[PDB]
C-alpha cells in the first residue's frame, strides 16, 4: 500500500550539506510531493513542494539559496538537499504526499516517518550511565554526554513498566545529550527486587545494563 | 509570507468538553486553502480539515472546520481522550505554504502537588570528576513548576538543566527532572545541596536536600 520510506538519520558538521530521500512505494510522478522539517519541541516548517511529473518547484524563500528538491522517476524517489548547514537545521526532515499532478492543489495527506538530521561540531558517542540510588521509593539511571538523539531506556529488560518517566534529553552546553529515566517502587522491594536500566543508543551500537543499588 | 496566529496557546478541557481554536491569518487566504492538522507523541502530522471546512477521509465527524478570508475555526464538539494532543492550522495556496504555531489541548484535572526526591551524585560519576545533583518532581498537575538550585544555601543560576514529560495518559499529571552539572572540585567545596520547588499544589515553596556525605 501507499508508504514514503526515508533515508536514516544523519550527523552533520557545521557548513556541510544533506540530502534526505523519500522512496516512494505503492504508487511518485502521479502525486506532489513536498517537504517539511520539524526542530525538537517546536512547529513544522513548510520547505518546498516538486511536481514529479515535470521537475517543477517552489522552495521558502528563507530556504532558497540553501534548498534543492529533485526526483529520480527511475528509482521511484524524491530527494531534499539542504547545504551551509548549522545547527539551526538540526530537525526532523518529513517528505509528504499531497494531491495529483493533474488535480487541484490539496495539503499534505500521507507522511514519511523523518529522518532526524542532527548538525552539530560533536561527534558520534554513547553515552556514560550512573545510578540514581534509592514507602515508595524512587530510582533511576543518568544517561550522560551522548550524541546524537535518540537513546532508549527500558526496566529489568521491558518487565518494569509502572511508575517509569524516561525524561526528555536536554543538549548540554559541551554540546552532547543527557536523559533521566526513573522508577517509584515500594521501599519494601529495595534489597528484595533487582532494578536495571537497559539503555540503547543505536548511533553508537552502545548497549548498556547498569543495575541501581540502595 | 501570510501568518497564522492561531489562540489560545494552551487549552486544558475535560475530555466530553467543546473545544474552540482559532486561527488567524494576516492576510486572506485566497480559495479558503486552509488545512488542519493533528500531532501526538512524536509522529507525524494527520490532516483533519482542508478547503477549510472539509473533512480528511477517516477522521470523526466530532472534527468540525469553519471559516473563510482572515478568521479560521478548528471546533471539537466532544473532546475524546484521543483529541488531546497539539492542533496546526496551515495555508496551503501561497508560497511559503505556512504552518501556524499549534496550540496544545490537555486535560483540565484537579491540582496535584509534585513529590520531590534528590539524587547526590554516584561515585562512579565523581571517579570522573564531575558531579551531576537531579531533582525530581513527580506526578504533578498543573504543568507550570519551578526549581531553585541551591548550595549552602546560596541560590545556583546558569548551571541546571531541566526537561518535562507529556501528559500521563493513566493521571493526566506531568513530571519535571532538573540536573545541577558540577566539576568534582567545585562540589567537594559544599556541604548542603538543595533543590527548592515552586507549585500550585505547595502552600510555599518546598526544599529536598542532601548533605555530601
Amino acid at each position: 500500500q501507499v508508504q514514503l520510506v526515508q533515508s536514516g538519520a544523519e550527523v552533520k558538521k557545521p557548513g556541510a550539506s544533506v540530502r534526505v530521500s523519500c522512496k516512494a512505494s505503492g504508487f511518485v510522478t502521479d502525486y506532489f510531493i513536498q517537504w517539511v522539517r520539524q526542530a525538537p519541541g517546536q512547529g513544522p516548517e513548510w520547505m518546498a513542494w516538486i511536481n514529479p511529473h515535470n521537475g517543477e518547484t517552489d522552495y521558502a524563500p528563507k530556504l532558497q539559496d540553501r534548498v534543492t528538491v529533485t526526483c529520480d522517476t527511475s528509482t521511484n524517489t524524491a530527494f531534499m538537499e539542504l547545504s551551509r548547514l548549522t545547527s539551526d537545521d538540526t530537525a526532523l526532515y518529513y517528505c509528504g504526499r499531497s494531491g495529483r499532478t493533474d488535480a487541484r492543489r490539496a495539503p499534505v495527506s500521507y507522511w514519511g516517518q523523518g529522518a532526524l538530521v542532527t548538525v552539530s561540531s560533536a561527534s558520534t558517542k554513547g553515552p556514560s550511565v550512573f545510578p540514581l540510588a534509592p514507602g515508595t521509593a524512587a530510582l533511576g539511571c543518568l544517561v550522560k554526554d551522548y550524541f546524537p538523539e535518540p537513546v532508549t531506556v527500558s526496566w529489568n529488560s521491558g518487565a518494569l513498566t509502572s511508575g517509569v518517566h524516561t525524561f526528555p534529553a536536554v543538549l548540554q552546553s559541551s554540546g552532547l545529550y543527557s536523559l533521566s529515566s526513573v522508577v517509584t517502587v515500594p521501599s519494601s522491594s529495595l534489597g528484595t527486587q533487582t532494578y536495571i536500566c537497559n539503555v540503547n543508543h543505536k548511533p553508537s551500537n552502545t548497549k548498556v545494563d547498569k543495575r541501581v543499588e540502595p | 509570507e501570510i501568518v497564522l496566529t492561531q489562540s489560545p496557546g494552551t487549552l486544558s478541557l475535560s475530555p466530553g468538553a467543546r473545544a474552540t481554536l482559532s486561527c488567524r491569518a494576516s492576510q486572506t487566504v485566497r480559495g479558503n486553502y486552509l488545512a488542519w492538522f493533528q500531532q501526538k507523541r512524536g509522529q507525524p502530522p494527520r490532516l483533519l480539515i482542508y478547503l477549510a471546512s472539509n473533512r480528511a477521509t477517516g477522521i470523526p465527524d466530532r472534527f468540525s472546520g469553519s471559516g473563510s478570508g482572515t478568521d479560521f475555526t478548528l471546533t471539537i464538539s466532544r473532546l475524546e481522550p484521543e483529541d488531546f494532543a497539539v492542533y496546526y492550522c496551515q495555508q496551503y495556496v501561497n508560497t511559503p505554504e505556512t504552518f501556524g504555531q499549534g496550540t496544545r489541548v490537555e486535560i483540565k484535572r484537579t491540582v496535584a502537588a509534585p513529590s520531590v526526591f534528590i539524587f547526590p551524585p554516584s561515585d562512579e560519576q565523581l571517579k570522573s570528576g564531575t558531579a551531576s545533583v537531579v531533582c525530581l518532581l513527580n506526578n504533578f498537575y498543573p504543568r507550570e513548576a519551578k526549581v531553585q538550585w541551591k548550595v549552602d544555601n546560596a541560590l545556583q543560576s546558569g548551571n541546571s538543566q531541566e526537561s518535562v514529560t507529556e501528559q500521563d495518559s493513566k493521571d493526566s499529571t506531568y513530571s519535571l527532572s532538573s540536573t545541577l552539572t558540577l566539576s568534582k572540585a567545585d562540589y567537594e567545596k559544599h556541604k548542603v545541596y538543595a533543590c527548592e520547588v515552586t507549585h500550585q499544589g505547595l502552600s510555599s515553596p518546598v526544599t529536598k536536600s542532601f548533605n555530601r556525605g
